[PDB]
């Protein structure tokens, strides 16, 4: 098992509510990763122990080029340490804010990567439930990495009831108090594509009840600068009825995605 | 901040890692992990 002394600590990458993330180098392989450090007493006081256990259980069993890898984890007297893949280009949300909006090539590439990662999850009956820019990181070549699994669930048989995620990204079925399934991630993917291309989510409103109202009416108003292809894809994802939403394989196969994505798979080991 | 964790020393190491990926499954995924049950218990 690992110990904190097995790592050179480089610098803090981000502050957290329960502990910081550090750029770290594993000493024996001189391998650069991120170390998320969590305080045991703070987690216990806040009563989020089973919550954290669930996030670790899900993320540590996922292996996909577009999902941030959790290599392993360890603990000592006071701290829990998560050994995470380092995403050299950082937060996707920072990049979106910096540019205002992404061009079609950038957005289509992200969408292919997202759809592939989400397909991998759904194949395993994992629903993410909180796809938004803030939960995505970027790799060495700008590849999307799903980073955060805080609202995620393994749902093999039972439909779900928990209202979760983020206001602007909530699907109609969550707002209306219906049961939901994996198709919530299809909805969020459509909101994400819109936000990528426009720089604001589609149902943006001054109040939570107006936002709710716009979502359940699917009050989608496309800006004039969007291509027909991008609107086609967004429209096919943002369907009121979950069963009518374009499947993830359908996103990957969509002609706008095919025509615009410049997705590159990272090099793999390497026998 | 140590030398390795900034500038082009970092850039260089990061590039090398992308193009020459190690066997993380073997190197890290095979190494023992604490039981999730034990994570809030004695270390
Ligand atoms: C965990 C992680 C983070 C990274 N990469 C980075 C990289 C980064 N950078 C600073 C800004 N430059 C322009 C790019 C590099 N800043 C952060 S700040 C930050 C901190 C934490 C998280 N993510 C999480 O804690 C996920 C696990 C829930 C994302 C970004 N994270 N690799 N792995």
């Amino acid at each position: 098992k690992f110990t904190i002394d097995d790592f050179d600590i480089g610098r803090p990458l981000g502050k957290g509510k329960f502990g910081n993330v550090y750029l770290a180098r594993e000493k024996q392989n001189k391998f650069i990763m991120a170390l998320k450090v969590l305080f045991k007493s703070q987690l216990e006081k806040e009563g989020v122990e089973h919550q954290l256990r669930r996030e670790i259980e899900i993320q540590s069993h996922l292996r996909h080029p577009n999902i941030l890898r959790m290599y392993n984890y360890f603990h000592d007297r006071k701290r829990i340490y998560l050994m995470l893949e380092f995403a050299p280009r950082g937060e996707l949300y920072k990049e979106l804010q910096k540019h205002g909006r992404f061009d079609e090539q950038r957005s289509a590439t992200f969408m292919e990567e997202l759809a592939d990662a989400l397909h991998y999850c759904h194949e395993r009956k994992v629903i993410h439930r909180d796809i938004k820019p803030e939960n995505l990181l970027m790799g060495y070549k700008g590849e999307l990495k799903i980073a955060d699994f805080g609202w995620s669930v393994h749902a093999p048989s039972l439909r779900r009831r928990t209202m979760c995620g983020t206001l602007d990204y909530l699907p109609p079925e969550m707002i209306e108090g219906k049961t939901h399934d994996e198709k919530v991630d299809l909805w969020c993917a459509g909101v994400l594509c819109y936000e990528f291309l426009v720089g604001m989510p589609p149902f943006d409103s001054p109040s939570h009840t107006e936002t709710h109202r716009r979502i359940v009416n699917v009050d989608l108003k496309f800006p004039p600068f969007l291509s027909d292809g991008s609107k086609d894809l967004i429209s096919k994802l943002l369907r009121y009825h979950p069963p009518q939403r374009l499947p993830l394989k359908g996103v990957m196969e969509h002609p706008w995605v095919k025509a615009n994505s410049r997705r590159v798979l990272p090099p793999v080991y390497q026998s | 901040i140590p030398a390795w964790a900034s500038g082009n020393l970092l850039t260089q190491a990061i590039r090398q890692q992308y193009y020459k990926p190690i066997d993380v499954d073997r190197m890290y995924g095979t190494i023992d992990s604490p039981k999730l049950e034990e994570l809030f218990n004695k270390s």
